Formats: C-alpha cells, structure tokens, sequence
C-alpha cells in the first residue's frame, strides 16, 4: 500500500517530537511547600524528575507533587538511565516582602536528602548560616520580584549520572547510592514563608543508555463516556 | 491538501456515473405561499440517497466507499405562463449541521451564494455548490455497527423558498411547478469496503 | 560635566522569560564562576544508535500481541481481531503489562496520524504450510460469519512456507487529517477511587472511541506433516509508520507500576544500623 | 574580569502593550514548545469570494422592504414613503425582522457617510405597463397631495415595461461630511424596563434624527390587460455605494432574538440521561 | 470553577503541574498577562454557533464548538477578571449573512425637537 | 513638538547582576567623582615572583612527613606507610600543625585530579650507603611482611650515595576522572560539640575514603661507617603535578587556630589608658 | 535550543514622561485601532492670516 503523505507542519509549524524539547518544559516538584528558619534549610536533590519521584496509592506521604511519575517528562526518563549537563530551577516564594531568601549550591559530596533538615543536629544556624560558608549562592527578594531561575551546573566525577534504581529505600553500597544526584541545591529564609520550586533541563543536557518502555499499568477508560452516550 | 494526507489511497472518480444530470420529485408553488415559507430543503448527499434518487446510476459508488468530497451543480427549472408573476430564490449553505434553525431567512438566501427564478420568464438557475466541511471528508452511509457520535451524509442544505408571492391573472392557473436536477463536478471517493443497500 | 539622560522607553514588567517555551530565549543564571562556560561534551558524547526525537522511540518494532493457529481452525474464521488504536489496547477493562513503544510515546501527545506498520513473525518450521489474509476496515465492521464482507475492505493475502514473516502497513483514512487520543488528558483520581456517573459527569475529555478494526482470517486452513506441531504461534510486531506524526503534549496515559517505591533522606531515615 | 555596566535609562512600566490598539505590536506569550511557530494556512485558507472588508459586506444586496401597486392607484399617489436611515429603521417603534447587511453592519458604527443604491425589481410580467418616478428630497419633505414639489427635488422617472428593475444611486448631500448614528453608542437596559423621561434625561447620546425621505409615486397609473393580475409587488433591495464609509466602533444596535439560549457545562450538567 | 473527576483534594495533585504547557502570574510583580492559546485539533475549521446551546446531540460534534480550554489555578479565594481577542493569525469563513434580529434603541433617547 | 514613543519591550525584574558569577558585568556604584575612574597601578604593581593562580600555589614544596631510618632496620621493612590523599592528612584522629600549600588549597575545591610529585631528601652524608624503593599501589593494599606483593606495583628503586635526593611522580589512575575531596563541604560545628550517630546521620555528605597507599622498603640495609651516624632522617616533600587540577569551590576543610583573637572597636573600647 | 539572556542593563523607574515638557517625546496611548493614525488636515487647516505665537 501507498505510504502517503505526512501531517507534519500541516495545522502549524510548532513541532514538538524532539526529546530535548519535551526536557526543557519545565515540571513542578513542591506545590505550596513551608520554609522554617529553625532548621539550616529546604534540600532539593538535583536531578531530572523520574519513577524515582513516583507516587503509589497507599504509601508515606512525601512533600513532592503525586502527578510527576504521570508527566511526559518523567516519562522520557523512565527509557534512559545516563544523563549529563546543567539543569534549570525555577523557584517561586508566597509572599511580598523585603526579607531576602538565599539559595545556595552544593555541589556532588556524596549524601542525598531532600525537605527541610537540621545540618548535623544543632540548635542554631543564624550565627553560621550555610549561605555564607564559601559556596556560589544568589539571592531572591520577594518585593523586587519573587521568581529566579538559577541553572544548577553539572559538578561531579562521574561521566554519566544514574537516573533511577529498581528499589529507592535499599541500603546498598553508599559510595554508588550518591550516583542518583549531582548535589543539591539549598534554600534558606528569614521568616516563616511557602514557596513553591520547577525543574527544566538546561541548554546543555544530554541522555544515553536507552532501555524501552518498563511494565506499565492504566484505568483511564473507567473515568470517561464513550461517544455512544 | 488535506486530500492527499488523509487519505493513504488515492481516490477514485467515475466521471460517467457522476457527471450526467439527475431529476428529483417535482416542487408545487402555489398563490398560497407568503414570503419566507419553504417551498423545499434538502440535506445534501442523504436526500439524494434515501428520499430522492434510490435507484439513479448517480447512487452506485454511494454503497462501497466510507468517505468523500463533492463538488455539485443543481440546474432547476422553472414553467408558468405569462400571465403570472412571482419570484423563487434558492440558496445554499455549507456545513448547515445544527444551523438549520437560524440563518434560514430571505435575506440569508440573498447574502449566501443563490439564484433568482422568475415565474413567467420561465428562466432556469445553475448553483454550483463546492465542498466547504469542518473535516478532510463527510462519511456517506450509516451504519448499524457504526459509530453514532458522527452525523452523515450532511456537509450543506439546499433551501427553496418564496422570495415575493406567485399572483396570477382573472381565471388563470392557481399553480405551477418547478423541476430540480443536479449532477456531481467533481467527487472523490476514499475508505473502499462492503456494499450496503442506501439507508 | 554631569549631562542627562533623555532617552526612555515604556516596559511591561514580567516575572519569568521562556517558561512555557521549551526554546527560544531563557532568563537563567548560571551557578559558576564564568557565566558563559557550559557542561563539556568534547571527550564523552551522545551515541549515534541513540533516538534524537520521540519518533525514532516510534520506529522501534514492539510485541503487540501473540495468537495461535491450529489444524482444526475451519477457513474464514477470525483468527486475530481487534481495534487497532495507538492510544489504547482496551477500551473496557484494565491494563497490566509490557506495552509498545509507540503506543507508550503516543500515549504522551493528544494528536496522532500517519500509517502504522505492522509484521508478523510465524513460529513455525519449513513443513507447515496454509494461507491468511489481512484485513483494514474502516467506517464499519463485519460479522465474522461473512468472510465476503472483510475481503472487500483493504486486504493483503499471504500464502505461508518457507518465509515465515510478512511485512504490512495499516493505512490512514479517516475523516479528519489527525485523529486524537481516546484516554483523558488530565487525571487526578490517583488513589484508584470508586468511580460513578457523577464523577463520569465531571471528565476533562469525552473518550472519542473508533470503529477501525484489523481482522487476519483462514483462507486455506494449515494442513502441517504429521511429524511437527499442529498448533503454531504468531507474533504480531507494531510500530509507526515512517511518515507517523504526534502532536500537542498531555499527561501520560500509562504508568509504571512495577517495583515502584518512593525516596527518603539519605542517611538520617534509619540508613545506619 | 567583572567589570561594571555603566549604561542605564530611564523607563515608563506600563501593564499591557496593544491592549486598545487593533494593530501594531502584541506582548503576547505563545502556549508553544516553538515561540515562533505559527497556525498553518499552507494547505486550508480563506475562499476568495469571502470580504476581507466591513464595506464589502455592506456591498452586498438586501430587501429593504416591498410594496403593492395597483390599477386603482391615482397619479400622484405617494407608492413609498421613508426616511433613508442606514442607522435604523424606524424612530418611533419596535422594529423585529431580518435586517438588511449595510443596515446592520452600519449598526455597529458610530458614523457613515457616501451614496446608498437602491435597485427596484418589479414583480410582473410583460403585459404590465405603467411610469413611475424616484424622489430624493434633503432639507424639507413635501405634501402628499402635491406631487409637483417632489419634481423639484433630485428625481429619476422609469417606464415599466419589458425590463422590470432599474438602478438608482441616492445621494449624499448634508451640511456635514458625515452623518452619525441616531442609535444610542451604549444602552445598559437589557431586560425590557419600563422608561420615563428621568431615564431618558440621562442618555448615553441624544438621537439626531434625519428629515431625509425617499417616495416613488405614480407617474401614469398602471394599466394591464385583463388576462393578466392587476395589483403587482415591488422588491426594494438596497446596499452602501462603491464609496461608502464607516468609523467610529460602538455597541451593535440590533441584537438576535430568535432561537437564542444561554451555554452550560457539558456533560455535567445533566447532559448524561 | 470546577472539580474535575468530582474529588476532595487538589492541592498535592495540581493540573498545572500534570505535564501540559502553563505559565504563571505573580500579582507583585504584574497582575495582568497576554496569553496566546493555539489551535491544536483535527478539524480544518471550528464551529463559532450552533442552533441551540443545550441541545444534547452527538457528542463528538458537540465539541467542535471549542478547541480545548485554559485553565486558571489559585492559591487562595481571589478575583480575577478576563479578557478575549484575536490573534496575529486568525481567519474566518462560511458567510451566512445577518440572521433575525430586534432593537428598541428609539424607545431610551429624546429626539433633537425637544 | 510632542511626538509619542511607540517603541516598547517585556523586562524581567532582577535585585543584582553577577552577584554569583566571579567574572563577566557588574553593577557596581563607584563612590567617586568621575564614575570611570580606577585605583592606579602605574607605579605600585604585582611582583613578578608571585602566584596568579591557585595552582601555582600548589607547585610550591611543602615538607609532608618526615621518617628515621637506621641501620638496625632490616630489608623488606615498610619505613614509611600513608595514604597520600591531598583532602586530609588523616581519617581517624584530630591534626594540628603546619599543613602544605597544596593540601592547604585543595582543602578549599570539592574536587582535585592529576599526578602529585613527592621529593625524597636524605639528611646524611656522602658515607651513608643503602637502597630503598618507592612503592605506589592502587585498589589494593600489601601486607607489610609480604614486600614482594609491593615489587609488582609501580614502584622505583634507589641507590643512596653521592646524591642525597630522588625526585618521584605518583600517577593518577583511578575509576573516575576526578576524585572528590573526603572533608565535608560544610560544617556548621564549631565550637567541639560531642558528636553521635544522630549527629553523624545528618551530614552534609559522605567520606568517600581512598585506599591507595604510598610506602618505602628496605632494599638493602643501611650499612654506614662507625665514624658517622646510624639513624639518619628523610625529608618527604610534596607539591601537585605540573598537570594537576581542581574545581568546585567549598568551604576550607583546614582553619587557623594558632594566635587567634576577635576584632574590638579601636578606640572606644577600653583602648585609651 | 533555549539559550539565556545575558544582556542587562540599570534602569530608573519614572511614572510618566514629557509630563513638565512641552515638547520633546511623549508617553502617549492613542485609542485608534492604527496606533501611527492621526487627525488629518489635508483638506480643513489653518487660515494664514493667524497667529502661530504669541508675539
């Protein structure tokens, strides 16, 4: 039979079949998420959102968004495993004020947290606030404009990063269990404030080492009419 | 266009059954008529398939083919004597599905592509009408295993109305008639299956 | 000398630039020393086997599905039938496996179009032999009584022996350019949540299903030797056409279901023993 | 190096950009991957019969109205009486019909000026006979009784006979260089209220009405034959001249009546049996 | 507004946050945005009117009246209001004149003789 | 005249520029009269001896260790045994003393790559006479009365004499491309709290330890003359690769405690007698 | 490819502009469908016998 001819750029020239233009739309991670100036601050593992992520029905409530195992995005990261090169965060506070938050850059040490979280187990970090240790930091002054978009760079030994394990919670050796990120990223308030974060690949980003759909599940029928009333 | 990308196939014509003209039942235009009243309306193709025309040659690639385009010209004609006096205009209207309520005026006829019959000049009209629908095709037949979410057989309404009333003399002919043809300019046929009987 | 500035321009103030465009221009700070250096690829690059698009992921042959044929299996009866949808396997009950690529990245665009290719493989030695055809239908269905009906529709017979494949391409005709996909764009019923009509009532798309259906009938029933099987399988292989199309990003219809556990803070969440 | 950027201005922030501007630039933000990507008009595009332009709906033939003439009808009776309004039909009453497209696109302007044609079609046939004469009359209106003051005034006389229309160009000659609209620019009453002169006292605009009148009388009184009906209708088409203008946007003043019935969410409510 | 699947949580499951293309505004910054929705389906033309509104015909031509929707998420209860225009490409067709209609326009005005 | 500005463009708000980045544009307000007016360095400059870079700072030689070696001290005896990580001296105990330049900066990049060079001097004279061998061993450690277990990995032999020093690069292979730095990249402990595993469960992150091992045997014992000494001392210095690298700026692992005070306003503050 | 927007630039926010000055530039939003359109004096002008100062 006749192959025929392609729909391609037939209802307009917006082509979106590239992978690396699916990446770059940009996911949210936290929706409406507290920050408590009585910790250090809010940890975000860099890395591109994947199963990793990935809600079940009727297991511990996390702080991330449900839906992101759901995202095309995610979707794309479930056939690749390798992944290099800068990532882009957009991050957004809930509030007008003059008092400034700092987000600050960790680079790949080893450990891999997420959430608010005392640095080791003090009671104080006014006096020595992670911010001013030495790392590369910029900060976000709700009053001026309460978005930024920082782009996280690619800082580790390792010639590819691992985007997903087949078990999240096993304790297997800790030097390739810290292979998941790249470091993290730091975000430390003043006062008593939400705010919500996004993940975007960045201009330079690369995937490799293709593996194909996994086992997969759905019941999208069961919540929809036919045309058939 | 969207002929060619729709469609894997190539469509095929059959000049020889399509292009020769075809008469329907006749149209009554009476004295009684007022203004704005339908003398006839037609959802074309379905009304030369079900109604009108079962058995015509025109209706033969009709039962095979799913899907097509259609090009059509309707010649009609008119014969009253001389003394009498009135006026017929017939217009067209593409995609009149759900719109056949509204629109449906004279003066809707006069803005959409029409012809103006007199009555006594016993004058003909020639409506070409083109292929102007919300899709690539219209689906021709239905069917008892199809889908009902698609309406068939419906991509334009004919609409034959009185444009001013028929009046005739002392003792003269309290009616005449008025006879439509029509014939296919150009139609493409795509989707090839099992033959059924038309509606 | 100290002179003024006269020159102005009126602005409309915007809190981000390029966030829902995946290209174009981008208001990103870099977190370095040199604002200009980018992540280098010089030495450790992409592989040249490696899909570029989302396509090229649907040009990969996946396993659709199996079926077997037999001895006893008379001539004209439906040996496969099915609704070949590249949205969804089922209309009307759960899915649970190992889909195809195609339909996996298809699952993610709201629009679909071009042909679909299909192969089918035959498990079997040189010493069986018999003839199948293959049948598109569109606009329509036909019992499968009537053999007549399906051998009307687009059809490509083969006649099995020593080759045991057989490539084919599923047209595309319908009545419009793009088809779009038959399962919801948005759902956020997670929890696997008794569903009536109210919340039916409340869906952010109507399932818009199709009639199109592919049909591989007995046209000379498989008479094998003795000596081998009587009973063979068939893999029926898919994937995109080479003129395949997907447009308009959704949320995905399928979802990972197997050996799915979430993350916790590596090591205070009782990592030391 | 880390130098600093010395060059500054001084800026105006404003909210939109072409908000009330119909052209010009757009600070519009694409819901694309591509922000240049544009809808495709390659293959599907406009009809060539179609206006691009207002005027060219205003261009095309509408009945105004129509009128009976009879063999009793005296010479000097006045056949038709108006006044040529392309804002509104009448002044003193509820108007509910299918208005002509120059009336009621020019319902939609603010002003309107240049020549507006009438065609005259005659219902007959070729054993009616009979003269008629065309009136334009600006600045006064004449008696009924006297038809010679209507001679006066800009006339154009035709003879009935074997063709049954004529063409008639009505001038454009006022102390203006255009005419505006008798109806009001805004009529926040929608539901029919009951109004007084308090209500008319606070008015959006004050209706500038138009002494203007066209009126056909009979010049020699049509006599048939007997085979033939006495008592024939006119058809009164009637479009904007090749040089009619339009300006100044405002509130439509026609609205649909007929078959008109509010939206709801589909399928919530209660579209599901 | 509308809950979509009738559910009593959406907070932790945004819509705006599934996959599909968004942008956001922040009213600190500036309240007012200029988006511009593209026509994403499969029909060559979409159908402005229909004869009747809450007719319960087929369903699949009953959403050709529309091209998808657009979507506003808050955080807290806020107004908002919303404003439609054309395109730097759009195009309409399928003239059919102007239908039935009324006025009473005369009726809330005084004439220029008092 | 008064002509409008119709030109126009969407800005992004930002609070500063090159507030992270080291280089590129600043924002910077010179507290000046002219605004382009800089500290001059016509007369005063950089001397020409000095370190531009860091690395620079990491090719000066720093004495690492020191070790005795007698002539008791029979053949196949590991004199020395460490493991040469330029992040910390030690993993098991507190340090205190006068660190080398190129652990000292290290200590302040995350990441380090690249041979280090150590410089082996003999506090002797030319009556001194014995061999040694230098031994550089990866993914495995010797056991230390195995010596021959240390011939098989890279090692040099050399003759003591005349020359009293033998320069030495220990290579870099490893899985990576780079190694890490073992020191936490922050630590806001300061003032000694006792540590536990809670503690130690929250740490910024993980010490990736090396188990590459530097050691020197006894080839052949030192046999000197009766008139001089028995037990001799090595100088072991050290200083990073002419191709040595670092990256990723962090806070110093190291941090002066020797002779320091806080600052006090000069004079209020109980300065005048 | 989405590439960052290095360039910037200081700006001092002013609320209106020619707003003391007579002439010069304006800020100026014509509420016309063409922005560039303006009254035209082609045929109806000025007389030449009138004053252009107040001299």
């Amino acid at each position: 039979f006749s192959d025929g001819v392609t729909a391609m750029g037939f209802q307009s020239l917006d082509t979106q079949v590239s992978i690396k233009d699916i990446l770059r739309r940009p996911v949210l991670l936290f929706n409406h998420v507290e920050l408590d100036p009585d910790y250090t601050g809010f940890f975000i593992p860099i890395m591109p959102p994947s199963r990793m992520m990935q809600y079940k029905s009727g297991d511990k409530e996390t702080s991330f968004q449900r839906l992101i195992g759901r995202t095309p995005q995610a979707a794309i990261m479930n056939l690749f495993r390798f992944w290099r090169g800068s990532l882009r965060y957009t991050i957004i506070i809930h509030s007008t004020d003059g008092h400034p938050i700092y987000v600050t850059h960790v680079p790949h040490t080893g450990n891999r947290v997420y959430g608010l979280m005392k640095v080791n187990n003090l009671h104080e970090y006014t006096k020595v606030p992670i911010f001013g240790c030495g790392l590369t930091t910029e900060m976000i002054i709700p009053s001026v404009n309460p978005s930024i978009c920082v782009e996280v760079p690619f800082d580790t030994e390792n010639n590819w990063a691992v985007t997903f394990d087949e078990d999240a919670q096993r304790n297997y050796s800790w030097r390739d269990k810290g292979d998941t990120v790249t470091g993290h990223l730091v975000v430390t308030p003043v006062v008593s404030v939400y705010m919500s974060v996004w993940v975007e690949a960045g201009d330079d980003f690369e995937v490799s080492n293709f593996y194909g759909p996994p086992s997969v599940k759905t019941n999208d029928w069961n919540y929809a009419f036919s045309d058939e009333h | 266009g969207d002929l060619v990308i729709a469609s894997s196939e190539p469509t095929q014509q059959f000049r020889s059954l399509t292009n020769r003209w075809m008469p329907i039942n006749s149209i009554r235009v009476t004295v009684n008529g007022k203004r704005n009243d339908l003398l006839a309306q037609y959802y074309i193709p379905e009304d030369f398939l079900s109604t009108h025309a079962k058995c015509a040659p025109n209706t033969i690639p009709f039962e095979t083919y799913v899907y097509g385009k259609y090009e059509l010209e309707m010649k009609f004609v008119a014969n009253g004597n001389k003394f009498q006096c009135g006026k017929v205009i017939i217009s067209v209207k593409f995609d009149s599905y759900q719109a056949d309520n509204i629109n449906t005026g004279f003066q809707a006829a006069l803005s959409r592509p029409h012809i103006m019959l007199d009555l006594s000049t016993n004058n003909e009209g020639v409506l070409k009408i083109p292929f102007r629908y919300h899709r690539a095709f219209v689906r021709n037949q239905t069917h008892k295993t199809a889908t009902a979410g698609v309406r068939p057989g419906k991509f334009a309404s004919i609409y034959v109305q009185v444009l001013s009333p028929l009046q005739t003399g002392e003792g003269g002919a309290n009616d005449m008639f008025i006879r439509p043809f029509y014939r296919y300019t150009r139609a493409e046929f795509a989707g090839m299956s099992y033959k059924v009987p038309l509606t | 000398d100290k002179p003024k500035d006269v020159s102005s321009i009126t602005i409309i103030p915007k809190p981000r630039l390029g966030f829902p465009h995946g290209k174009g221009k981008s208001d990103a700070v870099a977190m370095r020393v040199n604002p200009v250096a980018l992540t280098s690829f010089q030495d450790v690059s992409a592989y040249p086997d490696e899909p570029r698009t989302t396509l090229d992921i649907a040009r990969i042959w996946g396993l659709r599905s199996t079926f077997n044929w037999g001895s006893g299996d008379e001539h004209g009866k439906e040996l496969f039938n099915t609704v070949l949808d590249p949205g969804l396997r089922f209309y009307d009950q759960d899915y649970e496996g190992q889909i195809t690529p195609m339909e996996y990245v298809t699952g993610l665009y709201n629009f679909w179009s071009g042909p679909i290719e299909l192969r089918f493989d035959f498990v079997s030695n040189a010493f069986h032999t018999g003839t199948v055809i293959i049948s598109a239908e569109y606009n329509r269905s036909s019992t499968n009584t009537d053999e007549c009906q399906s051998h009307s529709t687009y059809t490509k017979t083969f006649h099995l022996g020593e080759q045991k494949s057989v490539h084919f391409t599923v047209p595309y005709i319908y009545d419009t350019v793009v088809r779009r996909n038959t399962a919801s764009a948005y759902l956020p019923v997670t929890d696997y949540d008794k569903v009536d009509n109210v919340s039916r009532a409340q869906a952010m798309g109507i399932r818009a299903e199709s009639k199109m259906r592919v049909k591989v009938r007995v046209v000379n029933v498989l008479r094998p030797v003795a000596s081998t099987t009587s009973t063979i399988e068939v893999l029926v292989y898919m994937r995109g056409g080479k003129n395949y199309a997907l447009h308009g990003l959704k949320q995905s219809t399928y979802w990972p279901s197997n050996s799915v556990v979430p993350i916790d803070s590596f090591p205070p969440d009782g990592y030391d023993p």
